[PDB]
């Protein structure tokens, strides 16, 4: 078996070549380890069972106007701001929707996507979104406050805005203009039971000189790196210039991308991508206990450590105790903290807004008011 | 330019110690070249864009009194243009928050735009 | 997929509205030109487009028996009803004639179809 971990030295890739329990039972440092020293016909899944599946339904079953999304509450869900036209360019929401609905979640557990946009690119694309249990269209814009109004962005889970309007020749640092203005347009918002800068948006950006337009409160500086600005820190503003990065680890590493291919699609065997082309069409099947099985993968998720039965770890825990008690109690890989940015200061402040903590060690504190990541099994 | 240009620097101003520096990525056509040399100490033409941070340190933006944003009377798109210098706003007050802009709106719906950017 | 149809000659056509006509009648003709048996006769079966075929057909529509299969011969369910695998013979031909680059580059989708094919 080869083993994928995250390490920070080839040194520590090295020793798991070697390891010997009878040479490194007793332990205190990385360097006990030396080279030797011993010698009911109901469609509810596709044809894999590895996506939740529904009936190939019209067009105007999901679609809503504006005070039919206001006669509908639909809080913890996710809207995706799409800026497209009949000209435009395709991008795939296949690939969004797909692992966002992985048979890896409980039906209750599904998170009801509503699109808003300009309906006349949604109705060119629609054609491949057609076969998932709850989705919604809103024909308007990302623009129109009032379209966010009655979709509840307030109490949504999570806003996605992406860039479909990818033609400009020049220019190109102007190129994602209809996206952070739309992010600024949806964080200078006013509720009533409050403002919402505190709506988790995630904008597709085109740009590295263009990233920190997002999130400002603080001049860090306007040379920037790309990875020390607050928007990327807090995973509010995903860049792309991240998958040009993949290139040089895929020439690297011929297993980075696999990895990456698996973690995210949330399932990509090749039997899918052979089901998937020859015809373009997620078709459905039956359940059988062989496909039932095949949806035992694990999923991503974040825990709160107040709630949790790690609470009383919670405050003060090492970040070892915490990750060892969800291994063996839950079969959850501890993935990295999610702290708040202003949790290291004493006054007590109002920003919401959380940064990634990657592979911590041992003398790494812990706060209550986290959002570890994990991997949590499938029960 | 020239009504700008005009306006701000005309004999009935008297003095007023106020260097008009230009940044635009487009390089000045002849008429523009003529324009610029018909002022000296006055007018200062540098290539570059404002949605640079580098860009902005060379027209020295922060010691800078106000920056004036013109956007294009005629093209394509109204709304087009009218978020170009929304994005412009927010690049020169990213740069540096407490400067004075005057920008030029195409469109009266796009003005609110601007007052949801915090600065 | 109702119709078996073996023995027979499909045509993959690669058209659009605005892409230029061929004249496929320069086809059909010595194809079905009086010298074979009604018998004998090959079944053409067109796979593209219909909206390049609505455009050329008025040329094509005095001839005995030929299909049309409104589709994308890149699409591999279409050419699986079609019965490929125990036709006579398949031909694709390169419509989207209007490449000013790159013309080393330009037949792209007839080597990509036929490898499909293959494959």
């Amino acid at each position: 078996t080869l083993g994928f971990f995250i390490a920070s030295d080839a040194k520590e890739v090295k020793r798991a070549f070697f390891y010997c329990k009878a040479c490194h039972d007793d332990i205190t440092d990385p360097k006990r380890i030396k080279k030797c020293g011993c010698k009911s016909n109901v469609k509810k899944y596709d044809s894999t069972g590895m996506f939740h599946w529904c009936a190939p339904k019209e067009i105007e079953k999901v679609i809503l106007t504006r005070s039919e999304a206001a006669m509908t509450v639909l809080s913890g869900h996710v809207v995706v701001c799409i800026f497209g036209d009949v000209s435009s360019a395709l991008i795939g929401l296949r690939n969004l929707v797909m692992p966002l609905r992985a048979s890896n979640f409980h039906y209750h557990e599904l998170k009801h996507i509503v699109f808003v946009g300009s309906i006349e690119y949604l109705k060119r694309e629609w054609e491949t979104l057609h076969n998932f249990p709850k989705v919604s269209i809103l024909p308007g814009t990302p623009l129109s406050r009032a379209d966010l109004r009655a979709v509840n962005i307030n109490l949504c889970d999570m806003c996605v805005i992406l860039s479909a309007n990818q033609n400009n020749i020049d220019d190109t640092s102007l190129q994602d203009k209809e996206c952070i203005l739309a992010s600024l347009n949806i964080k200078s918002m006013q509720f009533d039971d409050t403002t919402g800068v505190n709506i988790p948006i995630i904008t597709e950006l085109v740009n590295d000189t263009n990233v920190q337009f997002l999130d400002q409160d603080d001049d860090d500086d306007p040379d920037t790196e790309l990875y020390l600005t607050q928007p990327f820190a807090c995973g509010t503003a995903f860049a792309v210039s991240v998958l040009d990065s993949l290139m040089s680890a895929t020439y690297f590493n011929d297993n980075i991308l696999t990895l990456i291919r698996t973690l995210v699609t949330g399932g990509a065997t090749p039997e899918l991508e052979a089901l998937i082309a020859e015809e373009n069409a997620l078709r459905g099947g039956y359940s059988t206990p062989q496909t039932l099985a095949n949806r035992d993968r694990c999923r991503v998720a974040q825990l709160a450590l107040l709630d949790g039965p790690f609470a009383d770890l919670g405050d003060g825990g090492c970040y070892g105790d915490l990750f060892c008690k969800a291994l063996k109690t839950y079969n959850m890989l501890c993935f990295g903290i999610y702290r708040l940015r202003d949790a290291h200061l004493s006054t007590p402040s109002q920003c919401t807004k959380r940064y990634v903590i990657t592979n911590p060690p041992y003398e790494f504190e812990l706060v209550p008011t986290d959002l570890i990541f994990c991997l949590m099994q499938f029960d | 330019v020239s009504n700008f240009l005009k306006d701000f620097l005309h004999k009935d101003r008297d003095d007023v110690n106020v260097e008009i520096v230009f940044l635009h990525n487009i390089s000045p056509n002849l008429e523009l070249e003529a324009l610029f040399k018909r002022h000296f100490t006055q007018v200062e033409f540098y290539q570059g864009s404002v949605l640079n941070p580098h860009d902005l340190a060379r027209v020295k933006i922060e010691s800078a009194d106000a920056c004036l944003i013109l956007a294009n009377k005629y093209c394509a798109d109204p709304d087009a243009e009218d978020a170009s210098n929304i994005m412009r706003v927010i690049s020169i007050k990213n740069y540096h928050p407490k400067i004075r802009i005057i920008t030029q709106m195409l469109q009266y719906h796009n003005k609110a735009h601007l007052l949801n950017i915090p600065s």
